[PDB]
Protein backbone atom coordinates (compact mmCIF):
# COMPACT_ATOMS: atom_id res chain seq x y z
CA UNK A 1 0.00 0.00 0.00
CA UNK A 2 2.07 2.42 1.41
CA UNK A 3 4.14 4.49 -1.57
CA UNK A 4 7.02 4.04 0.60
CA UNK A 5 8.70 0.73 -0.30
CA UNK A 6 8.56 1.60 -4.05
CA UNK A 7 11.69 3.16 -3.44
CA UNK A 8 13.24 0.20 -3.29
CA UNK A 9 12.19 -0.89 -6.20
CA UNK A 10 12.44 1.63 -8.87
CA UNK A 11 15.71 3.36 -7.15
CA UNK A 12 17.55 0.24 -5.49
CA UNK A 13 21.21 1.09 -4.07
CA UNK A 14 21.91 -2.61 -4.36
CA UNK A 15 21.08 -5.81 -5.73
CA UNK A 16 21.08 -9.61 -5.52
CA UNK A 17 21.17 -12.21 -8.10
CA UNK A 18 20.00 -15.92 -6.91
CA UNK A 19 20.85 -18.42 -9.27
CA UNK A 20 23.43 -16.48 -10.92
CA UNK A 21 25.26 -18.82 -14.12
CA UNK A 22 27.82 -19.31 -16.19
CA UNK A 23 25.82 -21.35 -18.55
CA UNK A 24 25.33 -19.28 -21.27
CA UNK A 25 21.76 -20.43 -22.00
CA UNK A 26 20.91 -19.88 -18.14
CA UNK A 27 18.31 -16.80 -17.18
CA UNK A 28 20.36 -15.80 -14.40
CA UNK A 29 23.43 -15.58 -17.12
CA UNK A 30 21.52 -13.27 -19.09
CA UNK A 31 20.27 -11.27 -16.45
CA UNK A 32 23.83 -11.03 -14.59
CA UNK A 33 24.58 -9.97 -18.31
CA UNK A 34 21.99 -7.44 -18.67
CA UNK A 35 22.53 -5.73 -15.43
CA UNK A 36 26.31 -5.66 -15.96
CA UNK A 37 25.77 -3.63 -19.29
CA UNK A 38 23.32 -1.35 -17.31
CA UNK A 39 25.36 0.93 -16.43
CA UNK A 40 24.45 0.76 -12.94
CA UNK A 41 26.16 2.76 -9.62
CA UNK A 42 25.69 0.13 -7.19
CA UNK A 43 27.45 -3.28 -6.51
CA UNK A 44 25.73 -6.39 -8.29
CA UNK A 45 26.05 -9.10 -5.91
CA UNK A 46 25.63 -13.15 -7.39
CA UNK A 47 24.71 -16.18 -4.89
CA UNK A 48 25.40 -19.54 -5.88
CA UNK A 49 26.95 -22.45 -4.95
CA UNK A 50 27.96 -23.97 -7.93
CA UNK A 51 30.39 -21.15 -8.72
CA UNK A 52 33.30 -19.36 -7.12
CA UNK A 53 32.97 -15.99 -9.82
CA UNK A 54 30.55 -15.54 -12.44
CA UNK A 55 31.45 -13.56 -15.19
CA UNK A 56 34.36 -11.99 -13.56
CA UNK A 57 32.81 -11.40 -10.01
CA UNK A 58 33.15 -12.97 -6.82
CA UNK A 59 30.25 -14.85 -5.63
CA UNK A 60 28.97 -15.82 -2.42
CA UNK A 61 27.84 -19.64 -1.35
CA UNK A 62 24.78 -18.12 -0.01
CA UNK A 63 21.83 -15.45 1.31
CA UNK A 64 22.79 -15.59 5.34
CA UNK A 65 27.04 -14.83 4.24
CA UNK A 66 26.01 -11.58 2.18
CA UNK A 67 28.38 -8.54 3.39
CA UNK A 68 25.19 -6.47 3.99
CA UNK A 69 21.48 -6.17 3.49
CA UNK A 70 20.56 -5.90 -0.44
CA UNK A 71 17.98 -3.68 -1.49
CA UNK A 72 16.37 -5.57 -4.78
CA UNK A 73 16.49 -9.60 -4.69
CA UNK A 74 16.07 -11.58 -8.21
CA UNK A 75 14.66 -15.33 -7.72
CA UNK A 76 16.18 -17.49 -11.10
CA UNK A 77 15.40 -20.78 -9.61
CA UNK A 78 12.96 -23.37 -9.67
CA UNK A 79 9.51 -23.35 -7.90
CA UNK A 80 10.28 -25.47 -5.27
CA UNK A 81 12.56 -23.69 -3.84
CA UNK A 82 10.17 -20.19 -3.65
CA UNK A 83 9.24 -20.63 -0.18
CA UNK A 84 12.30 -21.35 1.86
CA UNK A 85 14.06 -18.62 -0.05
CA UNK A 86 11.51 -16.37 0.44
CA UNK A 87 11.96 -16.83 4.56
CA UNK A 88 15.72 -16.52 4.34
CA UNK A 89 15.57 -13.41 2.37
CA UNK A 90 12.58 -12.13 5.15
CA UNK A 91 14.99 -12.88 8.00
CA UNK A 92 17.91 -11.20 6.47
CA UNK A 93 16.25 -7.98 5.90
CA UNK A 94 15.62 -7.58 2.71
CA UNK A 95 12.14 -5.60 1.24
CA UNK A 96 11.44 -6.62 -2.39
CA UNK A 97 11.60 -9.35 -4.71
CA UNK A 98 11.21 -10.32 -8.51
CA UNK A 99 9.69 -13.60 -8.97
CA UNK A 100 10.67 -15.88 -12.61
CA UNK A 101 8.20 -18.68 -11.88
CA UNK A 102 5.70 -19.73 -9.96
CA UNK A 103 2.11 -21.94 -10.29
CA UNK A 104 -1.23 -20.63 -9.05
CA UNK A 105 -1.30 -22.74 -6.32
CA UNK A 106 1.37 -20.96 -4.27
CA UNK A 107 -0.35 -17.60 -4.04
CA UNK A 108 -2.05 -17.89 -0.31
CA UNK A 109 1.44 -19.05 1.23
CA UNK A 110 3.11 -16.16 -0.91
CA UNK A 111 1.00 -13.80 0.16
CA UNK A 112 1.09 -15.21 3.98
CA UNK A 113 5.12 -14.81 3.55
CA UNK A 114 5.65 -11.97 2.28
CA UNK A 115 2.59 -10.03 5.02
CA UNK A 116 4.82 -11.76 7.96
CA UNK A 117 7.79 -9.88 7.06
CA UNK A 118 6.60 -7.07 5.06
CA UNK A 119 8.20 -7.04 1.98
CA UNK A 120 6.68 -6.04 -1.92
CA UNK A 121 6.88 -8.53 -4.29
CA UNK A 122 6.56 -7.77 -8.19
CA UNK A 123 4.17 -10.49 -9.66
CA UNK A 124 5.53 -13.91 -10.26
CA UNK A 125 6.20 -14.60 -14.12
CA UNK A 126 7.24 -11.31 -14.67
CA UNK A 127 9.72 -10.04 -17.30
CA UNK A 128 11.25 -7.68 -14.93
CA UNK A 129 11.82 -3.77 -15.21
CA UNK A 130 14.13 -1.41 -16.72
CA UNK A 131 14.84 2.47 -15.46
CA UNK A 132 17.16 4.09 -17.99
CA UNK A 133 17.56 6.72 -16.26
CA UNK A 134 19.55 5.07 -13.14
CA UNK A 135 21.08 2.85 -15.77
CA UNK A 136 19.35 -0.20 -14.32
CA UNK A 137 18.26 -3.09 -16.84
CA UNK A 138 16.97 -5.82 -14.18
CA UNK A 139 15.23 -8.14 -16.88
CA UNK A 140 15.37 -11.41 -18.95
CA UNK A 141 14.48 -9.43 -22.12
CA UNK A 142 16.88 -9.62 -25.21
CA UNK A 143 16.49 -5.85 -26.64
CA UNK A 144 17.89 -2.88 -25.55
CA UNK A 145 16.77 0.28 -24.23
CA UNK A 146 17.41 4.16 -24.29
CA UNK A 147 16.85 7.53 -22.57
CA UNK A 148 13.18 8.90 -22.91
CA UNK A 149 10.22 11.26 -21.46
CA UNK A 150 7.44 8.29 -21.87
CA UNK A 151 6.54 5.15 -19.13
CA UNK A 152 4.61 1.91 -20.19
CA UNK A 153 3.06 -0.58 -18.31
CA UNK A 154 2.17 -3.99 -19.71
CA UNK A 155 0.61 -7.23 -18.57
CA UNK A 156 2.27 -9.46 -21.57
CA UNK A 157 5.96 -9.89 -22.07
CA UNK A 158 5.72 -10.75 -26.07
CA UNK A 159 4.00 -7.09 -26.19
CA UNK A 160 6.89 -5.77 -23.65
CA UNK A 161 9.47 -7.24 -26.38
CA UNK A 162 7.56 -6.30 -29.60
CA UNK A 163 6.93 -2.66 -28.09
CA UNK A 164 11.39 -2.05 -27.41
CA UNK A 165 12.49 -3.89 -31.01
CA UNK A 166 9.56 -0.97 -32.71
CA UNK A 167 11.75 1.68 -30.30
CA UNK A 168 14.74 0.71 -31.34
CA UNK A 169 13.67 0.84 -34.87
CA UNK A 170 12.70 4.08 -34.82
CA UNK A 171 15.92 5.41 -32.27
CA UNK A 172 13.10 6.48 -29.50
CA UNK A 173 13.38 6.30 -25.48
CA UNK A 174 11.58 5.38 -22.28
CA UNK A 175 11.80 6.74 -18.86
CA UNK A 176 10.14 3.78 -17.55
CA UNK A 177 9.33 0.41 -18.73
CA UNK A 178 7.58 -2.42 -15.71
CA UNK A 179 6.31 -5.78 -16.15
CA UNK A 180 3.48 -6.48 -14.00
CA UNK A 181 3.10 -10.34 -14.49
CA UNK A 182 0.38 -12.09 -12.24
CA UNK A 183 0.46 -8.98 -10.50
CA UNK A 184 -0.34 -10.65 -6.98
CA UNK A 185 0.87 -7.73 -4.77
CA UNK A 186 1.99 -4.89 -6.92
CA UNK A 187 -0.66 -3.75 -9.30
CA UNK A 188 -1.39 -0.52 -11.72
CA UNK A 189 -3.01 1.89 -9.43
CA UNK A 190 -0.28 1.95 -7.26
CA UNK A 191 2.12 2.54 -10.17
CA UNK A 192 0.12 5.05 -11.52
CA UNK A 193 0.29 7.08 -8.34
CA UNK A 194 4.14 7.05 -8.48
CA UNK A 195 4.31 7.76 -12.09
CA UNK A 196 1.84 11.08 -11.47
CA UNK A 197 4.64 12.75 -9.70
CA UNK A 198 7.94 11.40 -11.45
CA UNK A 199 9.44 14.70 -13.02
CA UNK A 200 10.79 12.99 -15.76
CA UNK A 201 7.23 11.27 -17.10
CA UNK A 202 5.41 13.17 -19.35
CA UNK A 203 3.06 10.37 -21.08
CA UNK A 204 2.12 7.03 -19.98
CA UNK A 205 0.66 3.92 -21.98
CA UNK A 206 -0.44 0.65 -20.62
CA UNK A 207 -1.70 -3.05 -22.03
CA UNK A 208 -4.26 -4.04 -19.76
CA UNK A 209 -5.90 -7.63 -19.79
CA UNK A 210 -7.87 -7.56 -16.07
CA UNK A 211 -8.35 -5.36 -12.97
CA UNK A 212 -8.83 -6.55 -9.39
CA UNK A 213 -10.11 -3.03 -7.71
CA UNK A 214 -12.04 -0.65 -9.62
CA UNK A 215 -12.96 2.26 -7.60
CA UNK A 216 -8.83 2.61 -6.62
CA UNK A 217 -8.02 1.84 -10.25
CA UNK A 218 -10.43 4.75 -11.43
CA UNK A 219 -9.64 7.12 -8.68
CA UNK A 220 -5.90 6.61 -9.57
CA UNK A 221 -6.36 7.36 -13.24
CA UNK A 222 -8.76 10.71 -12.64
CA UNK A 223 -6.02 11.96 -10.66
CA UNK A 224 -3.40 11.57 -12.60
CA UNK A 225 -4.32 11.92 -16.44
CA UNK A 226 -5.30 15.79 -14.72
CA UNK A 227 -2.06 17.09 -15.72
CA UNK A 228 -0.88 13.84 -17.84
CA UNK A 229 -2.22 12.09 -21.11
CA UNK A 230 -3.15 8.53 -20.93
CA UNK A 231 -3.92 5.77 -23.41
CA UNK A 232 -5.07 2.30 -22.95
CA UNK A 233 -5.31 -1.06 -24.99
CA UNK A 234 -7.09 -3.54 -23.86
CA UNK A 235 -7.36 -7.50 -25.66
CA UNK A 236 -9.82 -10.25 -25.08
CA UNK A 237 -13.11 -8.76 -26.61
CA UNK A 238 -14.36 -12.30 -28.19
CA UNK A 239 -15.60 -15.49 -26.43
CA UNK A 240 -12.44 -17.47 -27.56
CA UNK A 241 -10.01 -15.63 -27.01
CA UNK A 242 -11.57 -14.80 -23.36
CA UNK A 243 -11.63 -18.43 -22.94
CA UNK A 244 -8.01 -18.21 -24.35
CA UNK A 245 -6.88 -15.93 -21.55
CA UNK A 246 -9.25 -17.22 -18.71
CA UNK A 247 -10.72 -14.01 -18.52
CA UNK A 248 -14.83 -15.12 -19.20
CA UNK A 249 -16.11 -12.73 -16.11
CA UNK A 250 -17.11 -9.38 -17.18
CA UNK A 251 -18.54 -7.60 -19.57
CA UNK A 252 -16.58 -5.59 -22.23
CA UNK A 253 -18.82 -2.05 -22.61
CA UNK A 254 -18.51 -1.91 -18.94
CA UNK A 255 -14.62 -1.12 -19.66
CA UNK A 256 -15.35 1.21 -22.22
CA UNK A 257 -17.46 3.09 -19.83
CA UNK A 258 -14.94 2.91 -16.96
CA UNK A 259 -12.36 4.19 -19.29
CA UNK A 260 -14.39 7.03 -20.66
CA UNK A 261 -15.45 8.50 -17.42
CA UNK A 262 -11.45 8.30 -15.62
CA UNK A 263 -10.47 11.13 -18.90
CA UNK A 264 -8.62 8.20 -20.59
CA UNK A 265 -9.10 7.14 -24.28
CA UNK A 266 -8.82 3.33 -25.79
CA UNK A 267 -6.86 2.54 -28.78
CA UNK A 268 -8.49 -0.08 -31.11
CA UNK A 269 -5.57 -2.63 -32.56
CA UNK A 270 -1.90 -2.65 -33.12
CA UNK A 271 -1.30 0.08 -35.72
CA UNK A 272 -2.89 2.15 -33.61
CA UNK A 273 -0.50 1.37 -31.00
CA UNK A 274 2.64 2.12 -32.94
CA UNK A 275 1.10 5.43 -34.13
CA UNK A 276 0.02 6.54 -30.14
CA UNK A 277 4.01 5.31 -29.02
CA UNK B 1 1.87 -8.85 -51.07
CA UNK B 2 -1.00 -11.59 -51.06
CA UNK B 3 -1.82 -11.31 -54.81
CA UNK B 4 2.42 -11.64 -55.50
CA UNK B 5 2.61 -14.69 -53.18
CA UNK B 6 -0.10 -16.93 -51.17
CA UNK B 7 -1.47 -19.95 -52.88
CA UNK B 8 -5.12 -20.30 -53.67
CA UNK B 9 -7.74 -21.45 -50.93
CA UNK B 10 -9.38 -23.93 -51.11
CA UNK B 11 -11.67 -23.96 -47.84
CA UNK B 12 -12.29 -21.09 -44.90
CA UNK B 13 -11.10 -23.38 -42.06
CA UNK B 14 -7.95 -21.89 -39.97
CA UNK B 15 -5.42 -22.98 -37.96
CA UNK B 16 -3.09 -20.83 -35.55
CA UNK B 17 0.23 -21.43 -33.43
CA UNK B 18 1.98 -19.07 -32.18
CA UNK B 19 5.15 -18.68 -29.02
CA UNK B 20 2.80 -16.03 -26.88
CA UNK B 21 -0.91 -15.70 -25.85
CA UNK B 22 -1.57 -12.09 -26.68
CA UNK B 23 -0.68 -11.78 -29.84
CA UNK B 24 -2.84 -14.65 -30.67
CA UNK B 25 -5.96 -12.99 -28.13
CA UNK B 26 -5.41 -10.17 -30.97
CA UNK B 27 -5.73 -12.21 -33.98
CA UNK B 28 -8.83 -13.90 -32.67
CA UNK B 29 -10.60 -10.54 -31.83
CA UNK B 30 -9.99 -9.61 -35.64
CA UNK B 31 -11.40 -12.50 -36.64
CA UNK B 32 -14.23 -12.43 -34.83
CA UNK B 33 -14.98 -9.19 -36.16
CA UNK B 34 -15.33 -10.48 -39.29
CA UNK B 35 -17.34 -13.90 -39.21
CA UNK B 36 -14.33 -15.87 -39.97
CA UNK B 37 -14.13 -19.89 -38.85
CA UNK B 38 -11.71 -21.84 -36.73
CA UNK B 39 -10.95 -25.51 -37.16
CA UNK B 40 -11.28 -28.26 -34.99
CA UNK B 41 -8.23 -30.59 -34.48
CA UNK B 42 -9.04 -34.34 -34.30
CA UNK B 43 -8.58 -36.54 -31.57
CA UNK B 44 -5.59 -38.60 -33.67
CA UNK B 45 -3.61 -35.52 -34.56
CA UNK B 46 -3.05 -35.87 -30.43
CA UNK B 47 0.54 -37.41 -31.32
CA UNK B 48 1.06 -33.39 -30.74
CA UNK B 49 0.98 -34.21 -26.71
CA UNK B 50 3.23 -37.25 -26.94
CA UNK B 51 5.51 -35.99 -29.71
CA UNK B 52 7.84 -33.91 -27.10
CA UNK B 53 5.92 -31.32 -26.46
CA UNK B 54 6.49 -30.65 -22.69
CA UNK B 55 3.98 -31.46 -20.40
CA UNK B 56 2.81 -27.83 -19.50
CA UNK B 57 1.47 -26.94 -22.95
CA UNK B 58 -2.39 -27.21 -23.60
CA UNK B 59 -3.13 -28.75 -27.28
CA UNK B 60 -5.49 -27.39 -29.04
CA UNK B 61 -6.22 -24.43 -31.34
CA UNK B 62 -5.02 -21.35 -30.71
CA UNK B 63 -1.83 -23.57 -30.00
CA UNK B 64 0.06 -21.64 -27.43
CA UNK B 65 3.99 -22.96 -27.31
CA UNK B 66 4.84 -20.58 -24.22
CA UNK B 67 7.60 -17.93 -24.02
CA UNK B 68 10.51 -20.35 -23.74
CA UNK B 69 9.73 -22.19 -27.76
CA UNK B 70 12.57 -23.37 -29.24
CA UNK B 71 12.61 -24.10 -33.31
CA UNK B 72 13.23 -27.86 -32.93
CA UNK B 73 9.23 -27.39 -31.28
CA UNK B 74 8.27 -25.41 -34.06
CA UNK B 75 9.21 -28.33 -37.27
CA UNK B 76 8.06 -31.00 -35.07
CA UNK B 77 4.83 -29.29 -34.40
CA UNK B 78 4.85 -28.49 -38.15
CA UNK B 79 5.57 -31.79 -39.34
CA UNK B 80 2.57 -33.28 -37.14
CA UNK B 81 0.29 -30.28 -38.75
CA UNK B 82 0.95 -30.37 -42.23
CA UNK B 83 0.42 -34.54 -42.29
CA UNK B 84 -3.17 -34.06 -41.40
CA UNK B 85 -6.10 -32.94 -43.15
CA UNK B 86 -7.99 -30.74 -40.58
CA UNK B 87 -7.50 -27.26 -42.03
CA UNK B 88 -7.26 -25.14 -44.98
CA UNK B 89 -4.85 -22.78 -44.16
CA UNK B 90 -2.12 -22.11 -41.25
CA UNK B 91 -0.76 -18.78 -39.46
CA UNK B 92 2.72 -18.91 -37.82
CA UNK B 93 3.11 -15.89 -35.04
CA UNK B 94 6.78 -15.54 -33.72
CA UNK B 95 7.46 -12.74 -31.22
CA UNK B 96 11.28 -11.95 -30.37
CA UNK B 97 12.76 -14.42 -27.58
CA UNK B 98 16.31 -15.67 -26.80
CA UNK B 99 15.35 -19.28 -27.19
CA UNK B 100 14.33 -19.24 -30.91
CA UNK B 101 16.33 -16.33 -32.74
CA UNK B 102 14.33 -15.03 -35.77
CA UNK B 103 16.70 -15.46 -38.96
CA UNK B 104 17.01 -19.12 -37.52
CA UNK B 105 14.02 -19.97 -36.69
CA UNK B 106 12.84 -18.56 -40.48
CA UNK B 107 15.48 -21.15 -42.42
CA UNK B 108 14.05 -24.41 -40.19
CA UNK B 109 10.63 -22.96 -41.39
CA UNK B 110 11.55 -22.72 -44.90
CA UNK B 111 13.57 -25.81 -45.28
CA UNK B 112 10.96 -27.55 -43.71
CA UNK B 113 8.00 -26.71 -45.42
CA UNK B 114 10.30 -26.84 -48.68
CA UNK B 115 10.86 -30.97 -48.18
CA UNK B 116 7.32 -31.93 -46.84
CA UNK B 117 5.64 -33.91 -49.52
CA UNK B 118 1.97 -32.64 -48.85
CA UNK B 119 2.88 -28.86 -48.54
CA UNK B 120 0.93 -27.79 -51.91
CA UNK B 121 -2.06 -28.90 -50.24
CA UNK B 122 -2.33 -25.78 -47.48
CA UNK B 123 -1.94 -21.99 -48.08
CA UNK B 124 1.10 -20.70 -45.44
CA UNK B 125 0.78 -17.15 -43.60
CA UNK B 126 4.06 -15.93 -41.76
CA UNK B 127 3.61 -12.45 -39.04
CA UNK B 128 7.09 -12.23 -37.13
CA UNK B 129 6.52 -9.32 -35.06
CA UNK B 130 9.21 -7.00 -34.48
CA UNK B 131 10.76 -4.37 -37.21
CA UNK B 132 14.30 -4.05 -36.10
CA UNK B 133 15.26 -7.72 -35.58
CA UNK B 134 12.98 -9.78 -38.47
CA UNK B 135 14.59 -7.67 -41.54
CA UNK B 136 16.58 -10.45 -42.69
CA UNK B 137 13.90 -13.44 -41.92
CA UNK B 138 11.24 -10.91 -44.01
CA UNK B 139 14.09 -11.09 -47.06
CA UNK B 140 14.53 -14.64 -46.63
CA UNK B 141 10.71 -15.44 -46.52
CA UNK B 142 10.18 -13.39 -49.85
CA UNK B 143 13.11 -14.87 -51.75
CA UNK B 144 11.38 -18.19 -51.11
CA UNK B 145 7.72 -17.20 -51.99
CA UNK B 146 5.81 -17.48 -48.70
CA UNK B 147 3.65 -14.22 -47.78
CA UNK B 148 4.24 -12.20 -44.76
CA UNK B 149 2.79 -9.42 -42.84
CA UNK B 150 3.63 -6.80 -40.26
CA UNK B 151 1.19 -7.42 -37.69
CA UNK B 152 -1.49 -10.19 -36.63
CA UNK B 153 -4.48 -8.26 -37.44
CA UNK B 154 -3.25 -7.43 -41.07
CA UNK B 155 -2.72 -11.21 -41.74
CA UNK B 156 -6.44 -11.52 -40.96
CA UNK B 157 -7.61 -9.41 -42.93
CA UNK B 158 -5.50 -10.21 -45.83
CA UNK B 159 -7.14 -13.76 -45.19
CA UNK B 160 -10.61 -12.77 -45.11
CA UNK B 161 -10.42 -11.05 -47.82
CA UNK B 162 -9.76 -13.77 -50.23
CA UNK B 163 -12.40 -15.61 -48.53
CA UNK B 164 -14.77 -12.97 -49.18
CA UNK B 165 -13.86 -12.97 -53.23
CA UNK B 166 -14.53 -16.66 -53.16
CA UNK C 1 65.41 -18.30 -13.21
CA UNK C 2 62.95 -19.63 -11.25
CA UNK C 3 60.86 -21.09 -14.11
CA UNK C 4 58.06 -21.73 -11.05
CA UNK C 5 56.54 -19.07 -10.26
CA UNK C 6 55.80 -17.51 -13.97
CA UNK C 7 53.20 -19.46 -13.54
CA UNK C 8 51.08 -17.03 -11.71
CA UNK C 9 51.61 -14.15 -14.28
CA UNK C 10 50.61 -16.43 -16.83
CA UNK C 11 48.16 -18.67 -15.85
CA UNK C 12 46.96 -16.93 -12.58
CA UNK C 13 43.44 -17.18 -10.59
CA UNK C 14 42.60 -14.06 -9.44
CA UNK C 15 43.93 -10.48 -9.93
CA UNK C 16 43.14 -7.20 -7.98
CA UNK C 17 42.96 -4.15 -9.41
CA UNK C 18 44.42 -1.21 -7.33
CA UNK C 19 43.29 2.64 -8.71
CA UNK C 20 40.20 1.05 -10.06
CA UNK C 21 38.41 4.27 -10.88
CA UNK C 22 34.51 5.18 -12.50
CA UNK C 23 36.00 8.20 -14.25
CA UNK C 24 36.07 7.29 -18.04
CA UNK C 25 39.06 9.89 -18.95
CA UNK C 26 41.75 7.03 -16.27
CA UNK C 27 43.69 4.16 -16.58
CA UNK C 28 42.03 2.10 -13.80
CA UNK C 29 38.92 2.64 -15.41
CA UNK C 30 40.39 1.03 -18.78
CA UNK C 31 41.65 -1.69 -17.11
CA UNK C 32 38.65 -2.89 -14.82
CA UNK C 33 36.59 -2.38 -18.56
CA UNK C 34 39.30 -4.94 -20.43
CA UNK C 35 38.84 -6.86 -17.94
CA UNK C 36 35.56 -7.88 -17.56
CA UNK C 37 35.22 -8.11 -21.40
CA UNK C 38 38.29 -10.20 -21.33
CA UNK C 39 36.31 -13.44 -20.67
CA UNK C 40 37.84 -14.21 -17.56
CA UNK C 41 37.15 -17.47 -15.42
CA UNK C 42 37.86 -15.75 -11.90
CA UNK C 43 37.17 -12.99 -9.39
CA UNK C 44 38.63 -9.65 -10.19
CA UNK C 45 39.05 -7.31 -7.34
CA UNK C 46 39.30 -3.12 -6.94
CA UNK C 47 40.81 -1.53 -4.09
CA UNK C 48 40.09 2.02 -3.83
CA UNK C 49 39.34 4.67 -0.89
CA UNK C 50 36.85 6.62 -3.51
CA UNK C 51 34.44 4.48 -4.77
CA UNK C 52 32.10 1.82 -2.98
CA UNK C 53 31.39 0.38 -6.41
CA UNK C 54 33.29 0.04 -9.97
CA UNK C 55 31.95 -0.75 -13.12
CA UNK C 56 28.76 -2.75 -11.08
C1 LIG D 1 8.49 -13.74 -18.17
C2 LIG D 1 9.42 -14.18 -19.26
O1 LIG D 1 9.14 -14.15 -20.43
S1 LIG D 1 10.98 -14.74 -18.66
C3 LIG D 1 11.81 -15.21 -20.21
C4 LIG D 1 11.18 -16.47 -20.77
N1 LIG D 1 11.67 -17.68 -20.13
C5 LIG D 1 10.90 -18.48 -19.39
O2 LIG D 1 9.71 -18.25 -19.19
C6 LIG D 1 11.58 -19.70 -18.81
C7 LIG D 1 11.86 -19.54 -17.33
N2 LIG D 1 12.22 -20.81 -16.71
C8 LIG D 1 13.46 -21.29 -16.73
O3 LIG D 1 14.39 -20.71 -17.28
C9 LIG D 1 13.71 -22.63 -16.04
O4 LIG D 1 12.57 -23.45 -16.21
C10 LIG D 1 13.88 -22.51 -14.50
C11 LIG D 1 15.10 -21.64 -14.19
C12 LIG D 1 12.63 -21.85 -13.90
C13 LIG D 1 14.07 -23.87 -13.85
O5 LIG D 1 15.30 -24.46 -14.32
P1 LIG D 1 15.72 -25.56 -13.27
O6 LIG D 1 16.75 -26.46 -13.83
O7 LIG D 1 14.46 -26.26 -12.77
O8 LIG D 1 16.29 -24.70 -12.06
P2 LIG D 1 17.04 -24.99 -10.68
O9 LIG D 1 16.43 -24.05 -9.64
O10 LIG D 1 16.99 -26.42 -10.32
O11 LIG D 1 18.52 -24.51 -10.97
C14 LIG D 1 18.79 -23.20 -11.51
C15 LIG D 1 20.15 -22.75 -11.04
O12 LIG D 1 20.05 -22.47 -9.63
C16 LIG D 1 21.15 -23.03 -8.98
N3 LIG D 1 20.74 -23.24 -7.59
C17 LIG D 1 20.27 -24.40 -7.03
N4 LIG D 1 19.98 -24.30 -5.76
C18 LIG D 1 20.27 -22.98 -5.46
C19 LIG D 1 20.17 -22.23 -4.27
N5 LIG D 1 19.73 -22.73 -3.11
N6 LIG D 1 20.54 -20.93 -4.31
C20 LIG D 1 20.98 -20.43 -5.47
N7 LIG D 1 21.11 -21.03 -6.65
C21 LIG D 1 20.74 -22.32 -6.58
C22 LIG D 1 21.36 -24.35 -9.71
O13 LIG D 1 22.76 -24.59 -9.60
C23 LIG D 1 21.16 -23.90 -11.15
O14 LIG D 1 22.43 -23.32 -11.50
P3 LIG D 1 23.38 -24.03 -12.54
O15 LIG D 1 22.51 -24.62 -13.65
O16 LIG D 1 24.35 -23.01 -13.04
O17 LIG D 1 24.07 -25.19 -11.81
Amino acid sequence: MSQRGLEALLRPKSIAVIGASMKPNRAGYLMMRNLLAGGFNGPVLPVTPAWKAVLGVLAWPDIASLPFTPDLAVLCTNASRNLALLEELGEKGCKTCIILSAPASQHEDLRACALRHNMRLLGPNSLGLLAPWQGLNASFSPVPIKRGKLAFISQSAAVSNTILDWAQQRKMGFSYFIALGDSLDIDVDELLDYLARDSKTSAILLYLEQLSDARRFVSAARSASRNKPILVIKSGRSPAAQRLLNTTAGMDPAWDAAIQRAGLLRVQDTHELFSAV
Amino acid sequence: ETLSHMRPLRGDRLMIISNGAAPAALALDALWSRNGKLATLSEETCQKLRDALPEHVAISNPLDLRDDASSEHYIKTLDILLHSQDFDALMVIHSPSAAAPATESAQVLIEAVKHHPRSKYVSLLTNWCGEHSSQEARRLFSEAGLPTYRTPEGTITAFMHMVEYR
